[PDB]
C-alpha cells in the first residue's frame, strides 16, 4: 500500500505493452483468441519477462476479480512436488469456476479450464516424470498447467510432449534503457549520464536485478538527502562490484612479480571487505577480453581463474584462494 | 482419431514389439512351455516394458482380462498400506475365473522403499501358487537385492536403429507423412532409444505443419520442436574455438548460447561426442581434455557464473589441441 | 521469429576422419579363471578355545533363562552401589510405616539412569522386607498393555485404596515411563497425578532419562528427597560378577574372551549372560572372533616422505569421498510411524482427526523433534561403499588410520566445548548479560579467540595467587 | 503348469545341510538337540540363510507342534502396536504343553521394518513371558533394532558365505540334479554370487534351463549386468581410444547404467592381481571419486570417460 | 561482563567508526515501515553484529537487548543428539546454522515455520557463508513467500559462496575494517573510561596493528594486558598471543628445521592437541599457512607451492568430515616439497 517494489509495481499488465518480443506476443494473442493452449514452456535469460508474460496472458484471458480464484500460484517454493502440490492441484480441480463478473462477459474468453503456474519446477527434490500426467489428462478440460524454465534442458519428455516452445531473445540495450528510464522518470529518480548502462552491465541484462538496483540507488539517494544525481560508485557498492582502481592496482601488483608485495597487498585488501568472487570475475573480464596477452597466457589464466572460482564457491577461505590466484597469475 | 499416438500405436500383440528380441523369444518359450514365473522388466523409459507385458497379458487372458488383471502404480495417491491391502485383496480372493495364475501389473517400483519391497516379496512368497507378480521398475540399483532374487530378471536395452527405422516406415504410410533421410538420421540420433520421444516428435511435427498432407519436415523443425542442440551450431562453435582468435571465439560462443539457449553442459557433451569421431595425434591431449571438461561440468553442476566457465572450456580445448600440435 | 545466418559446415581443424575398427571379444577359459577372487587378508577371523564343561551341574541343565536363573535373592548380588540400595530400602520401609497411619507425604519415585537392575532391586527389597515370595504383591506396569486413563484409572484406585485378599506389602511399579503413546496412553500423566493425590501404597517409576517426567513431579520428588539416580557399573565389577557366576557353573573360560564380551556389551549384565548362554554350549566348535586382531599389519614408517605424503593424500580423498557418500542412498527409506515427526505433530494438532484414525497411526511421546531428509539418507548395507573398502584396506597396514578413526568423535569436541564454555562462564561470573550474549555470539569465535584469552587471564591470576577468584578450573579444562 | 525352483526345491529342511557360519550352525544344532532356546537377533546380509536357519531351528525344536507353537509375523501381516499388545500377548499367554526344555516360538522376520513403539512394547512381553515362550528375530540391518531389544537378545552376526561352502553345495546340487558343469562356469557363478546363495542358485537354474551346459559365457549371458571380462579389458587396455570405444558401445549403447558400470569396474579392480597394491588402491580411489560425482548428480558419459583417462594415465605412467 | 561485552555500543549514535554506514543505518531506521533484507559482509570483528543490534534497538526499542535462551533438541535419521540453543528476544531471533552441519536445511525450515506460525519478527542469521546450497535455496524461497512477518538479516564473513538470487533480493551492505586510527580512538575511549595508566599512546597503536583489523581481538588484548600488569602497561611489556598461535608457530619452526617421519608424527600429535582443545580447522590452516609464508629462509617457488597446497587442502577441508586427515595431508605435502 505505502510502497510497491518496482519489480512488481511496473509489470506489463497488457501483453502488447511488453517491450519487444513481438514473435511471442503475436502468437500468444492468436492462441488466446483461439481460447485454448496446451502445457507449454519458456526458456531464456532469468528475468527476461516470463512471469510477466504469463501474468499478462492470464490477465487478458481471465478477469481481474477472477485473478485470486482461477489462478493458484505454485512455483519452486515451500510447496513440495509430491506432498502438497498434488493435493492442492486435485482439490483445485474439484473446485469449479466462481460467479462471473460483469466485465468478463463477452470481453474476456474466461474458458472453463484453469491455469496453474509452475516457476522453475525442474529444480525440485521430487522428479515429476509423470506426476502431472494423469491430472492433466483426466482434468484436461477443467485445468491446464504451464511450466517455466531457463534453458532447453528438458529432463523428461513426458509431461512436456505437446510443447509450444517460444524463445525470449536477450534484451537489447535500447529497449532496456528506454524502459528503465521510463521507470526512473515515473519515480522522479535523479541520475546523470553513464549510470543506467552501469546497472545493465552489472545485471548482465537481468531487468529484475536492474530494477531492484535502480530502486536501491534511488532509496540511497533519498536517504542521503543531498538531492544530487546518483553516481556510479554507489551503484557498484550496492552490487558488491570492486572499483576499477583497485583492479588496476591488483593487476599492477601481479605484473610487478614481487611475492612479498603481492602478499602484503592482499592482506591489506581483505580488510577492505570486498568479496573475492567479484575480484575474480573482474579479473576475468579484464584479462580474457584484452587483446594484449598471448594465447598461452590466456589459456593458463582461464584454468587458474576457473579453479579459483570453483574453490571460492565451495565456502573456503577467500584470502588464501585470492593470494594463490594472484601468485599463479604472476608466475605466468 | 484425435488422441496422442503413444496409446494409439501400442502393440496389440507380441509381434509388433520391435527392437527387443531375446526377451520376446523367452516369453514365447514360456507360453509354449506353460511356465510363467515372476518377471521383472527394467531399463530406460520407452523401451516397451509396459507394452510387452500388456500384450502378453491380453494374449493370455482373452476376454476376462478386464477382470482378472489389475494395473497398479506405486507413485499414486494411495500409500504403502493401501497398496498392500489391494495386493492382498486381489491375491487371496480366487474369484469367478476360467484359468488361474493371477497377474500383478505394478509399475514404477524405483520409488518403492525397503519395507514396501520386503512386504511385496513376502506377499510373493505367500501367494506364489495362485498369483504371479510382474513388478515393473526402471533402475535396477534402486531396488533391494531380495526383490531381485525372486523375479526372473530381464534387462531392457534401447531399441536399435533398424527397429526404429522400420517403425517410422510403418507410421509414415499410415499417417501419410514423409521424412527426408537427414531428418530421420537426426531423429534416430537424438532418440537415444526413447520410443515415446519419437512418437511425440512425430506428432509435434505433424501439428506444426501448416498443411500436414504433402509438406516435408526438415532437420530444423525436429531440432526446434524436440529442444536439442543442432550439430552444425556446435561444430561451428568448436571450429571457432579451434582456428579463431580468443575474442571472436568468445563472441561466437556467447552468440550461439544466447540464440539457441543451450546450457554449457550440453555443449560440453556435444563437443566431446563430435571430437570422439575425430582422431588426435597425441593421447595426453585427449586425457587433459576429458579431465578438464569433466571438472568444468562438475563445477557447473554445483553453480557459479557462466562466463568464467565458458572461458575455461575454451581455454581447456585450446590448450589440449595445441598440446598435440 | 526464428532467423540465423549460420549454415551447415564441416570441421577440418583436427586430424582426418578416424577409421573405426570393431572390437570383437573371444575370451578363453585361461583368462576366465583369472576371475578367481584373491584371498582377502583384510578379514581376520580369529578363533578361541572351545569350552570344557566340568562335571554335571544341575544349573547347567536348566530351563529358565540365565539372567533369570542368576536372579539375585538379596540386596548384595543385585549389581548396584550400596549407598543407593540403603537409601531406597530406608525410603521404602519409612513409606510403608507412614502409609499405615491414616494420612505431608506423597510416595513417588523417578528411578532414572542407565543401569540394568532397575526392576529386580525392588523385587529383592520386597523379598527382604516381607521374608516370603507370596507375602508381597506388586502390580508391575509394563508397556505391553494400554496405559490409558479410562482403561486403568479405576483399577489403580481400587488397588491403592482397599486391602489385598490373602501385613499388606503392596506397591505400584511403573516400568517404561520413558515411552508414552499420544492416544494409546492418553491421560497417563493425569493417572499419575490422581494416584499421587489419592495414595496409600508406594508408587515407583523407573526410566532412562529424567526429562520425560513432568517438572512438577520432579519438584515433588526432590522436596521429599525421593529422586533416586542410578549409574552404570564399571567393567571391573561386572567382570568379577561374570567370573563368579561362571565358577558357580564350574566352566573354565579364558579371561581375554570374557573381557572382550564385557567390552562389546557395554557392561550390561543381561547382555553378557545372554551372550554366554548362547556361546557356552557343549560343542567342539570354536568361539566368536569378537574384537578382530591385526590382519597382517605392516605399519612401518613409510621410509621416504613421498610414500607417506601419497598415503596422507589418499586418506584426505578417502575422507572427502566418505563424507559425500555416507549420506546419499539411491533407495528411499521408510519413515518410522511411532516417531515424533513434525508433519505428524501438525496433523494431530488439527481437531478434524477422529479417534479411530488416531489409533491407526500414533507416535512415541518424546521431548525431541525428529526431523529427517528424504533425499539425504544413510547408505544401505548392500549398496556400494568404496569408502569402507579403502578404509579397511588402509587400516590393515597402518594402525594410525584406525587410531584416527576413533581418536575424535562427533559427540566429543562438543561436550568438551560445552564444559569449557561453562567453566569460562563461571570464571567470568567470579569477578547474566554475558550468559545471553556469548550464546548469542557465534560459537566459532568462541572457539577461536575468547577462550584462549580467558585462559591467559586465569593463568595470570593464578600466577599471582601462588581481579578474579577460582581460576584453576579454566586452567584444568584447557589442560 | 509350474516347475518348483531349485531355490525352494533344494531348500534345506534340517540345520545340518545349511553351510556357512559353522560355529553358529553347530551351536544352533546343539540348542535344538538339548533345548532352552535363547532369544537371538540373526543379522547379516540378505540371502545368506537366516530365515531358513531359524525355521529349521523351530522345526527341530518342536516337531509336530510346529503349527500351534510358532507365530510368524512378517511384513505381509500387520505388525503395529496393537498387534504386539494383543496377539503376541495372547500367544505368550496361550497354554501349550511341550516336552521339557522346549518353548513356544515367536518369529519376527525382517524385524528391521518394525516401528519403534512396537519394539518398545515388545521388550516387556518378552521379559515377562520368557519362561514359556522365546522370541527369534531375523533382520538385514542390526542397527534398525533399538538398544533395549539387543540388551535382551544374543545378537547373531551371520557372516558372508565364502567360496568353498557355496562351491561344494553347488556341486551337491549338480550331482543330485544331473547338471553338466565346467570349472569356468562354476567360477563365474561364484563370481556373480557375491555370497548371495539365492542369487547363485537362481543363476545356475536359469543357466541350466536356457543354455544347457554351464559355461562361463553362458552364465554371463543371463546375468544382464556389464560383462566383467569386457570391463577388465576396458580398464586394462593400453590404448585409451579402445577403452572409450568399449565403454561407448558395449556399455553405454547397451543400456547399462553408470552405477552398474562403476560397481563392475570397482569389482574388477579389486579382483586385479597383476598390478601393484598401491596402483590398485589408486584405481579404487578414482572409482570412488567417479561414484561421488555420479551421486552428486553428474552421472554423465564424460565422467566415465575422464575416469578411464586417469586410469589409463595411471597404467601407462608411474 | 567482559570488556568486549560491557563496552559494546547499544545505540546507533554510539557508533564511532564508519560514519557513512552509521548514517545509512540511521536513515533506514528513520522509516520503520520498510526494512529490506540486509546482507552484511566483511572481515570478522568490524561491528556487523553490533550494527545490526543497534539498528534493531533503534527501530523497535529498548526491549531488543533483552535476550532469552531457548534450548531446541532435534534428532535426525541417524539418531544424533542435534541440539541448537536458539537465542530469542521479544523483538527478534538469532540462529547459528553451522552448529548443526548438514541438517541446516531441515532445521532452518522448521525454525522459520515455527516462528512464522506465531509488525514483523526479525531473524538474525550469523555466518551465512556456512549455509549449504539447499539451505540457501530454502532461505530464498522463504524470502519471497514469507516477506510479511519474516525479514531475514544475515551476517557473514564472506558473501562469495552465497547464491545469485539471494544477492539479487538483498540490499548488499559492506562493512570495511576500521582504520588503525579508529581502533586507537576506541581503545583510548576504553582507557579513559576504565583508567588504564598508559605511559604513552603508542601501546594502543601497537595493539591496533597486532589486531590486524579486528576490534574484538584488540579489546581482548587490552583485557589480558591490563590484567597481566594490573593497570600498569609499559612499553617493555611484549605483545602476547594466544597459546594456540604460539604452538602453531612452534610447529612451523619444527617443520622447517626438521626433515624426518618422526617429525610428521610429532606434527600429528600437535594437531591432535590443537583439535582436542576445540579450535576450528579453517583458522588453524590460515595461521599455519601464514606463519609458514613468513619464514625468511624460503624462496618464491617454495612459498607459491605452500600457498597452492594450502588452497587445495582448504578445498578438501570444506568438503571433508575429519579435519585431522586433511591437515596431516597438507603437512605431508609441504613437508615433501620442503626438501
Ligand atoms: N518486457 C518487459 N517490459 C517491462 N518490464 C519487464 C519486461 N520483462 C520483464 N520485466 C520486469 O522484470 C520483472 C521480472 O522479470 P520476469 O521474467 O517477468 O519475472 P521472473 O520470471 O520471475 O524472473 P526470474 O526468472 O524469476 S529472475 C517483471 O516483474 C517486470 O517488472
Ligand atoms: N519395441 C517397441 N515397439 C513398438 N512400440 C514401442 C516399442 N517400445 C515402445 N513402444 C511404444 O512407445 C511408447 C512407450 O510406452 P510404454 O511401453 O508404456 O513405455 P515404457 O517402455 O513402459 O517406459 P515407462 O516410462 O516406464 S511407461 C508406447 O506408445 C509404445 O507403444
Ligand atoms: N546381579 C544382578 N543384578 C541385577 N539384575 C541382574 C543381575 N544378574 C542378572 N540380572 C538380570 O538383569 C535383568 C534386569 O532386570 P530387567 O527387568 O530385565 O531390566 P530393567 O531393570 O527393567 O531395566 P532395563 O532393562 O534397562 S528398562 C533381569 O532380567 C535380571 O535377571
Ligand atoms: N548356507 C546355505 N546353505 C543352503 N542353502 C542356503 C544357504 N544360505 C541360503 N540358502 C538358501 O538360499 C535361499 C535364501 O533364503 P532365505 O534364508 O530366506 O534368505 P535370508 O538369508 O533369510 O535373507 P533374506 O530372506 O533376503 S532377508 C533359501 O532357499 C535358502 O535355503
Ligand atoms: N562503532 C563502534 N565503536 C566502538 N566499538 C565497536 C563499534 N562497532 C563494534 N565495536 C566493537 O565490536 C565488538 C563486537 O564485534 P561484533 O559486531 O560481534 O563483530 P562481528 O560483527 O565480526 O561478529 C563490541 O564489543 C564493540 O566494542
Ligand atoms: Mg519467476
Ligand atoms: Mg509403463
Ligand atoms: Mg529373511
Amino acid at each position: 500500500l505505502a510502497q510497491q517494489p518496482w519489480v512488481e509495481k511496473y509489470r506489463p499488465k497488457n501483453l502488447d505493452e511488453v517491450t519487444a518480443q513481438d514473435h511471442a506476443v503475436t502468437v500468444l494473442k492468436k492462441t488466446l483468441k483461439s481460447a485454448n493452449l496446451p502445457h507449454m514452456l519458456f526458456y531464456g535469460p532469468p528475468g527476461t519477462g516470463k512471469t510477466s508474460t504469463i501474468l499478462a496472458l492470464t490477465k487478458e484471458l481471465y478477469g481481474p476479480d477472477l485473478m485470486k480464484s482461477r489462478i493458484l500460484e505454485l512455483n519452486a517454493s515451500d510447496e513440495r512436488g509430491i506432498s502438497i502440490v498434488r493435493e492442492k492441484v486435485k482439490n483445485f480441480a474439484r473446485l469449479t469456476v466462481s460467479k462471473p463478473s460483469k466485465h468478463d462477459l463477452e470481453n474476456y474468453p474466461c474458458p472453463p479450464y484453469k491455469i496453474i503456474i509452475l516457476d522453475e519446477a525442474d529444480s525440485m527434490t521430487a522428479d515429476a516424470q509423470s506426476a502431472l500426467r494423469r491430472t492433466m489428462e483426466t482434468y484436461s478440460g477443467v485445468t491446464r498447467f504451464c511450466l517455466i524454465c531457463n534453458y532447453v534442458t528438458r529432463i523428461i519428455d513426458p509431461l512436456a510432449s505437446r510443447c509450444s516452445k517460444f524463445r525470449f531473445k536477450a534484451l537489447d540495450a535500447s529497449n532496456a534503457i528506454d524502459r528503465l528510464r521510463f521507470i526512473s522518470e515515473q519515480e522522479n529518480v535523479k541520475c546523470d549520464d553513464g549510470v543506467l548502462e552501469r546497472i545493465l552491465d552489472i545485471s548482465a541484462g537481468d531487468l529484475r536485478r536492474g530494477i531492484t538496483l535502480l530502486q536501491s540507488a534511488s532509496k540511497g539517494a533519498q536517504y542521503l538527502g543531498d538531492g544530487k544525481n546518483i553516481t556510479s560508485t554507489q551503484v557498484e557498492e550496492l552490487a558488491g562490484v570492486v572499483p576499477h582502481d583497485i583492479l588496476i592496482e591488483i593487476v599492477e601488483k601481479v605484473k610487478s612479480g614481487d611475492f612479498d608485495e603481492i602478499k602484503k597487498y592482499v592482506n591489506t585488501f581483505m580488510k577492505s571487505g570486498w568479496s573475492a568472487a567479484s575480484v575474480v570475475n573482474q579479473l576475468h573480464e579484464y584479462y580474457i577480453t584484452n587483446d594484449n596477452f598471448d594465447t598461452n597466457f590466456k589459456n593458463q589464466i582461464s584454468w587458474l581463474l576457473f579453479t579459483t572460482d570453483s574453490r571460492l564457491n565451495n565456502g573456503t577461505n577467500e584470502h588464501i584462494q585470492l593470494l594463490n590466484l594472484l601468485v599463479k597469475i604472476s608466475q605466468l | 482419431e484425435n488422441l496422442p499416438w503413444v496409446e494409439k500405436y501400442r502393440p496389440e500383440t507380441l509381434d509388433e514389439v520391435y527392437g527387443q528380441n531375446e526377451v520376446i523369444t523367452t516369453v514365447r518359450k514360456f507360453v509354449d512351455e506353460g511356465k510363467l514365473p515372476h518377471l521383472l522388466f527394467y531399463g530406460p523409459p520407452g523401451t516397451g516394458k509396459t507394452s510387452t507385458i500388456v500384450a502378453l497379458a491380453r494374449e493370455i487372458y482373452g476376454k476376462n482380462y478386464s477382470n482378472m488383471v489389475l494395473e497398479l502404480n506405486a507413485s499414486d495417491d494411495r500409500g504403502i498400506d493401501v497398496v498392500r491391502n489391494q495386493i492382498k485383496d486381489f491375491a487371496s480372493t480366487r474369484q469367478i475365473f476360467s484359468k488361474g495364475f493371477k497377474l500383478i501389473i505394478l509399475d514404477e517400483a524405483d520409488a518403492m522403499t525397503n519395507a514396501a519391497q520386503n512386504a511385496l516379496r513376502r506377499v510373493i512368497e505367500r501367494y506364489t501358487k495362485n498369483t504371479r507378480f510382474c513388478v515393473l521398475a526402471n533402475y535396477a540399483h534402486k531396488l533391494t537385492p531380495a526383490l531381485l532374487s525372486r523375479c526372473t530378471r530381464f534387462r531392457f536395452q534401447p531399441l536399435p536403429q533398424e527397429a526404429i527405422e522400420r517403425r517410422i516406415a510403418n507410421v509414415l504410410v499410415h499417417e501419410k507423412l514423409k521424412l527426408s533421410p537427414n531428418a530421420e538420421k537426426a531423429l534416430i540420433e537424438l532418440s537415444n532409444g526413447d520410443m515415446r520421444r519419437v512418437l511425440n516428435v512425430l506428432q509435434s511435427c505433424k501439428a506444426t505443419l501448416d498443411n500436414p498432407d504433402e509438406d516435408e519436415i526438415s532437420d530444423d523443425v525436429i531440432y526446434e520442436c524436440c529442444g536439442a542442440p543442432r550439430p552444425s551450431d556446435l561444430k561451428a562453435v568448436l571450429k571457432s574455438i579451434l582456428e579463431d582468435d580468443w575474442g571472436t571465439a568468445h563472441y561466437t560462443l556467447n552468440k550461439v548460447r544466447s540464440a539457441k539457449g543451450l546450457a554449457l553442459i550440453d555443449l560440453i557433451e556435444g563437443i566431446v561426442k563430435i571430437l570422439e569421431d575425430y582422431e588426435l595425434q597425441n593421447e595426453e591431449t585427449r586425457v587433459h581434455l576429458l579431465t578438464k571438461l569433466a571438472d568444468i561440468e562438475y563445477s557447473i553442476s554445483k553453480g557459479g557464473n557462466d562466463q568464467i566457465q565458458g572461458s575455461a572450456v575454451i581455454g581447456a580445448i585450446k590448450a589440449s589441441f595445441e598440446n598435440e600440435t | 521469429v526464428g532467423d540465423k545466418e549460420l549454415s551447415d559446415r564441416s570441421v577440418d581443424i583436427p586430424l582426418p576422419f578416424r577409421t573405426i575398427p570393431p572390437l570383437n571379444h573371444n575370451f578363453l577359459p585361461s583368462d576366465y579363471e583369472s576371475l578367481k577372487d584373491k584371498n582377502s587378508a583384510s578379514c581376520i577371523p580369529v578363533r578361541y578355545q572351545a569350552p570344557v564343561l566340568l562335571g554335571t551341574n544341575i544349573k547347567r541343565n536348566t530351563t529358565l533363562t540365565w539372567p533369570q536363573l542368576f536372579k539375585p535373592v538379596t540386596l548384595k548380588q543385585v549389581l548396584i552401589e550400596p549407598k543407593l540400595k540403603l537409601r531406597i530400602k530406608n525410603w521404602i520401609e519409612t513409606s510403608f510405616h507412614t502409609l499405615e497411619k491414616p494420612t505431608e507425604f506423597v510416595p513417588l519415585m523417578i528411578l532414572h539412569g542407565n543401569s540394568i537392575g532397575k526392576k529386580t532391586l525392588i523385587q529383592t527389597i520386597m523379598r527382604e522386607i516381607a521374608g516370603d515370595d507370596n507375602s508381597y504383591q506388586i502390580y508391575e506396569v509394563n508397556s505391553n498393555m494400554n496405559r490409558s486413563k479410562k482403561d486403568l484409572l479405576d483399577i489403580l484406585l481400587d488397588f491403592t485404596t482397599t486391602h489385598y485378599v490373602k501385613s499388606d506389602y503392596g506397591l505400584v511399579l511403573f516400568n517404561d515411563v520413558d515411552v508414552l503413546f499420544k492416544e494409546h496412553d492418553r491421560g497417563y500423566w493425569a493417572m499419575i497425578s490422581k494416584l499421587c493425590e489419592f495414595s496409600r501404597r508406594p508408587l515407583v517409576l523407573t526410566c532412562k532419562d529424567l526429562s520425560l517426567v513432568p517438572s512438577e513431579l520432579i519438584a515433588l520428588a526432590s522436596e521429599q528427597n525421593s529422586l533416586f539416580h542410578t549409574k552404570k557399573i564399571s567393567t571391573s565389577t561386572v567382570y568379577a560378577f561374570l567370573t563368579k557366576y561362571l565358577k558357580s557353573l564350574e566352566i573354565e573360560v579364558c579371561d581375554d574372551w570374557l573381557r572382550d564380551v564385557v567390552k562389546q556389551n557395554n557392561a550390561d549384565i543381561r547382555k553378557c549372560l545372554m551372550h554366554l548362554q548362547f556361546w557356552c554350549v557343549d560343542t567342539e566348535a570354536d568361539l566368536i572372533s569378537s574384537k578382530n586382531r591385526l590382519p597382517v599389519l605392516t605399519s612401518t614408517l613409510g621410509s621416504s616422505v613421498k610414500d607417506i605424503s601419497q598415503l596422507t593424500d589418499l586418506l584426505s580423498i578417502n575422507d572427502v569421498i566418505g563424507q559425500a557418500t555416507l549420506n546419499r542412498s539411491m533407495v528411499r527409506q521408510e519413515i518410522d510411524s511411532t516417531t515424533m515427526t513434525p508433519e505428524k505433530v501438525n496433523t494431530f494438532q488439527d481437531q478434524n482427526l477422529d479417534d479411530e484414525m488416531k489409533l491407526k497411526f500414533d507416535y512415541v511421546i518424546d521431548y525431541k523433534l525428529h526431523l529427517n531428509d528424504p533425499n539425504r539418507q544413510p547408505l544401505l548395507p548392500f549398496e556400494l561403499n568404496i569408502y569402507q573398502h579403502i578404509q579397511e584396506q588402509l587400516e590393515a597396514r597402518y594402525s594410525y588410520v584406525r587410531e584416527a578413526n576413533h581418536r575424535l568423535d562427533n559427540e566429543y569436541l562438543v561436550n568438551r566445548f560445552k564444559k569449557m564454555t561453562e567453566s569460562t562462564l563461571n570464571f567470568l561470573a567470579s569477578r547474566e548479560n554475558a550468559e545471553i550474549d556469548l550464546l548469542s555470539a557465534t560459537t566459532q569465535q568462541i572457539k577461536a579467540e575468547i577462550n584462549p584469552f580467558v585462559f591467559e587471564i586465569a593463568k595470570s591470576d593464578a600466577n599471582v595467587k601462588n581481579f578474579n577468584a577460582d581460576p584453576s578450573i579454566v586452567v584444568r579444562k584447557w589442560e | 503348469s509350474l516347475q518348483l525352483p531349485w531355490v525352494e526345491k533344494y531348500r534345506p529342511q534340517v540345520l545340518s545341510d545349511i553351510v556357512g557360519n559353522k560355529e553358529t550352525i553347530d551351536r544352533l544344532q546343539q540348542i535344538a538337540k538339548d533345548g532352552n532356546m535363547p532369544h537371538m537377533i540373526i543379522s547379516g546380509m540378505p540371502g545368506i540363510g537366516k530365515t531358513t536357519s531359524v525355521h529349521c531351528l523351530a522345526h527341530e525344536l518342536l516337531g509336530r507342534s510346529y503349527a500351534d507353537g510358532v507365530l510368524e509375523l512378517n511384513a505381509s501381516d500387520d505388525r503395529g502396536i496393537d498387534v504386539v499388545r494383543n496377539q503376541i500377548k495372547h500367544f505368550a499367554q496361550k497354554k501349550l504343553h511341550l516336552p521339557p526344555g522346549k518353548h513356544k516360538i515367536v518369529i519376527l522376520d525382517e524385524a528391521d521394518s518394525m516401528t519403534a513403539g512396537a519394539q518398545q512394547a515388545l521388550r516387556r512381553t518378552m521379559e515377562l513371558y520368557s519362561n514359556s515362550t522365546r522370541f527369534a528375530f531375523a533382520c538385514n540391518q542390526s542397527n534398525k533394532i533399538i538398544e533395549p531389544l539387543q540388551s535382551r537378545c544374543a545378537i547373531l552376526r551371520y557372516s558372508k558365505l565364502s567360496d568353498e561352502d557355496v562351491l561344494k553345495r553347488l556341486l551337491q546340487i549338480i550331482k543330485l540334479e544331473d547338471v553338466k558343469y565346467t570349472n569356468d562356469g562354476l567360477e563365474a557363478i561364484i563370481f556373480t554370487a557375491e555370497g548371495d546363495m539365492r542369487q547363485a542358485i537362481n543363476n545356475l537354474q536359469s543357466t541350466v534351463a536356457g543354455h544347457g551346459l554351464v559355461n562361463a559365457d553362458n552364465v554371463f549371458k543371463i546375468v544382464d549386468s556389464p560383462h566383467p571380462l569386457i570391463v577388465k579389458k576396458m580398464l586394462l587396455a593400453s590404448n585409451l581410444e579402445d577403452s572409450i570405444q568399449i565403454l561407448r558401445t558395449d556399455l553405454w549403447k547397451k543400456g547399462y547404467s553408470s552405477i552398474d558400470i562403476v560397481t563392475t569396474s570397482f569389482r574388477v579392480t579389486k579382483n586385479l592381481a597383476q598390478v601393484k597394491e598401491s596402483v590398485r588402491l589408486e584405481m579404487i580411489k578414482e572409482i570412488g571419486l567417479t561414484h561421488m560425482r555420479i551421486l552428486e548428480g553428474v552421472g554423465t558419459y564424460l565422467q566415465l570417460a575422464s575416469m578411464l583417462a586417469k586410469i589409463h594415465k595411471l597404467n601407462n605412467k608411474a | 561482563s567482559l570488556w568486549v561485552d560491557k563496552y559494546r555500543p547499544k545505540s546507533l549514535n554510539a557508533l564511532s567508526h564508519n560514519e557513512e554506514l552509521t548514517n545509512f543505518l540511521k536513515s533506514l531506521s528513520d522509516q520503520p515501515r520498510d526494512l529490506p533484507h540486509l546482507l552484511l559482509y566483511g572481515p570478522n570483528g568490524t561491528g556487523k553484529k553490533t550494527r545490526c543490534m543497534a539498528l534493531l534497538e533503534s527501530i523497535f526499542g529498548p526491549g531488543v537487548y533483552r535476550l532469552k535462551i531457548d534450548v531446541r533438541q532435534f534428532v535426525t535419521a541417524s539418531n544424533r543428539k542435534l541440539e541448537l540453543n536458539v537465542v530469542s528476544s521479544p523483538y527478534h531471533l538469532e540462529i547459528t546454522p553451522s552448529d548443526m552441519g548438514n541438517n541446516d536445511r531441515i532445521v532452518i525450515q522448521e525454525l522459520l515455520k515455527e516462528v512464522a506460525q506465531m509488525r514483523y519478527k526479525c531473524v538474525i542469521i550469523n555466518e551465512a557463508n556456512s549455509l549449504t546450497k539447499d539451505a540457501q535455496a530454502a532461505l530464498r524461497r522463504t524470502m519471497e513467500k514469507y516477506s510479511k512477518n519474516i525479514r531475514l538479516i544475515m551476517v557473514c564473513d564472506s558473501m562469495s559462496p552465497i547464491i545469485a538470487p539471494i544477492k539479487s533480493r538483498c540490499l548488499l551492505i559492506r562493512c570495511p575494517a576500521p582504520s588503525d586510527s579508529e581502533i586507537s580512538t576506541i581503545l583510548s575511549d576504553v582507557v579513559t573510561n576504565e583508567r588504564i595508566q598508559l605511559e604513552t599512546k603508542d601501546i594502543l597503536k601497537r595493539i591496533a596493528q597486532a589486531s590486524n583489523g579486528n576490534l574484538r581481538v584488540s579489546l581482548l588484548m587490552l583485557e589480558s594486558m591490563a590484567l597481566n600488569n594490573e593497570l600498569a602497561l609499559k612499553s617493555s611489556s611484549p605483545i602476547i598471543k594466544p597459546d594456540w598461535i604460539i604452538v602453531i608457530h612452534k610447529l612451523t619452526r619444527k617443520i622447517v628445521k626438521e626433515r624426518s617421519v618422526n617429525s610428521l608424527i610429532e606434527c600429528r600429535a600437535v594437531l591432535y592437541d590443537l583439535l582436542a582443545h576445540c579450535i576450528p580447522a579453517n583458522i588453524i590452516l590460515k595461521e599455519l599457512t601464514f606463519s609458514l609464508l613468513d619464514v625468511e629462509t624460503l624462496n618464491t617457488t617454495n612459498k607459491s607451492s605452500i600457498i597452492e597446497y594450502s588452497s587445495v587442502f582448504d578445498e578438501r577441508l570444506s568438503l571433508g568430515n575429519k579435519a585431522i586427515f586433511h591437515l596431516e595431508g597438507f603437512i605431508a605435502k609441504v613437508m615433501c616439497c620442503l626438501d
